[PDB]
């Protein structure tokens, strides 16, 4: 948000590993390093019953 | 850095006993110390001077060097191992005159013939 | 049962609580002569345990004189330890006492 | 003492058993202290 | 119990499930914070045992204040009391040397 | 208790000295950890699934 | 590394020399020493053994 309120610049904090680490520093901005971030789920394929 | 890198005069601080040799291997989360120490045993009793003066020359006198003057007259023994040996100039030093060092007029070992 | 015979000393006996709250103070490893016994043991090996080179050997020398070579171990020499040997002693004693 | 309240202090999992367990190795670790610390004052040869 | 039927008897027994579950939790990382403290603060008086007790120190401040000359150990309630005698020098002059 | 050689002092101008005629080598072993074993958390999967 | 003054020279010296150095530097003499280098040797070795 800017001063006069409006949004400018925004990160999608599903979109990538990189988007979801900018996303948990609240920042657009991070430092350099090797950080965990949300594992890739893996998802069904299917349903047994 | 203390240790193994060096031999340490720090009682406890390496192994127990004197300090001679440390070393290091890995372990799982750190390391591991090997510490070798010298340790003493059998030990006896023996009577020791503080240091000798010559007797006729009570100005001139002697205190042995990282060990022990005994008596045996007297010679000098390492204070880590009992093996008395002749008192040279090599195992004494000059010190100023003290109470409690001993008069001696026969047998006077060679730093203080003079 | 003393907490039973005579009951908490005061309010908010933590001691006789123990036994309604549900928690145990434990006795520590070592009983207080054993304790006593590793500090006396080491007092009397003071003098001769701060001699000389090693620590393998030991010299059983009065007090006094163990504390005439820690003195002229640091800077004071053996003439002035010689003249003031119960001047020294006086202080050292004004500084337990 | 109270039953029912055991009965639903099992739902919480092994917790006395992380309490128990967290203390024994906090008190043993005094003891190996203690231990330690004394077989250090020791003395091997001392005046009476 | 005697007050409520289960379906609020839980909830209110739950209620003080939690708030004991917390006083545990609680109490058990202090003696965790506690007895790692004390062990460091062990080794540092085994240091000082032999640093300060079974030798005269050339280290300033290790010991005592002052010239450090010799040090002497008594049990205390929870450790060690440490009593380090030193020299404290007075009425310094200046000289040319 | 395990008491220690006692050496007595002596009402002399001499001293008793109390000195090792044997000797042995032996291995203090020490372990120092320097380490703990580094672990990261989804927390978001931990806590929801 | 642990033979003389500095950290800055280094001695290329046999393992055997230095633990004399070491034993003397303790209080054991050299005629000791000397006499008894393979019974220093032996214990050594025992201690590690
Ligand atoms: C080996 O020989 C030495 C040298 O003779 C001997 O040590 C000397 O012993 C005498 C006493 O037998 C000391 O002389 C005096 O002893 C009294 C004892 O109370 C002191 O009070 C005296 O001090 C006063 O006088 C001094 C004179 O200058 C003053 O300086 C001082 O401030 C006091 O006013 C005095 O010490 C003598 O000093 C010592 N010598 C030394 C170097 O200390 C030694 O005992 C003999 N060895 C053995 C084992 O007998
Ligand atoms: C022996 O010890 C006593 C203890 O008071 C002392 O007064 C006396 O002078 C001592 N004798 C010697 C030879 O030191
Ligand atoms: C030193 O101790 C060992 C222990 O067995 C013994 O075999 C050896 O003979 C001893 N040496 C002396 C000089 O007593």
């Amino acid at each position: 948000f800017s001063v006069d309120g409006y949004i400018r610049r925004a990160i999608d904090c599903g979109f990538n590993d990189l988007s979801q680490l900018h996303c948990s520093y609240e920042s657009f901005d991070v430092e350099s390093g090797v950080y965990s971030v949300s594992s890739f789920e893996a998802k069904p394929s299917g349903s047994v019953v | 850095n203390e240790c193994v890198k060096a031999q340490s005069k720090r009682s406890g601080f390496c192994g127990q006993g004197t300090h001679i040799v440390s070393f290091v291997v890995n372990a799982p989360n750190g390391l591991y110390f090997m510490h070798v120490g010298y340790y003493p045993s059998n030990h006896i009793e023996v009577v020791s001077a503080y240091g000798l003066c010559d007797a006729a020359n009570p100005t001139n006198c002697i205190a042995p060097v990282n060990g022990y003057f005994i008596k045996t007259e007297w010679s000098y023994t390492g204070s880590s191992f009992y093996a008395p040996e002749p008192i040279t100039s090599l195992n004494t030093k000059y010190v100023a005159p003290q109470v409690t060092y001993q008069n001696i007029s026969t047998n006077l070992p060679p730093p203080l013939l003079g | 049962d003393d907490c039973m015979q005579q009951g908490p000393a005061s309010a908010r006996d933590l001691i006789c609580a123990q036994y309604v709250a549900g928690y145990k103070v434990l006795p520590p490893l070592m009983d207080v002569n054993m304790e006593a016994a590793y500090t006396s043991s080491l007092l009397g090996s003071i003098a001769g345990v701060g001699w000389t080179a090693g620590l393998s050997s030991f010299a059983a020398i009065p007090f006094a004189q163990s504390i005439f070579y820690r003195l002229n171990g640091v800077g004071i020499t053996q003439q002035v330890l010689s003249e003031n040997q119960k001047l020294i002693a006086n202080k050292f004693n004004q500084a337990l006492g | 003492g109270f039953q029912k309240c055991e009965q639903l202090l099992r739902e919480y999992g092994q917790f006395c058993s992380k309490i128990n367990q967290a203390l024994h190795g906090a008190n043993l670790r005094q003891d190996d202290s203690v231990r330690n610390l004394f077989a250090s004052v020791k003395s091997s040869q001392s005046s009476p | 119990i005697q007050r409520l039927d289960p379906p609020e008897q839980d909830a209110q027994i739950d209620r003080l499930i939690n708030g004991r579950l917390t006083t545990l939790n609680a109490f058990v990382a202090q003696q965790l914070v506690r007895s790692e403290s004390a062990a460091l603060s062990a080794q540092l008086a085994k240091d000082k045992v032999n640093e300060c007790v079974k030798a005269q120190s050339k280290r300033s401040g290790f010991c005592g204040q002052g010239t450090h000359i010799v040090s002497f150990v008594v049990n205390a309630p929870n450790g060690l009391y440490f009593m380090h005698v030193g020299y404290y020098p007075s009425n310094h002059i200046e000289v040319v040397s | 208790f395990n008491h220690p050689i006692q050496v007595d002092q002596l009402n002399s101008s001499y001293f008793k000295l109390s000195i090792p005629t044997n000797f042995s080598f032996g291995v203090t072993q020490e372990y120092i950890q320097t380490t703990i074993q580094k672990v990261t958390v989804d927390c978001k999967q931990y806590v929801c699934n």
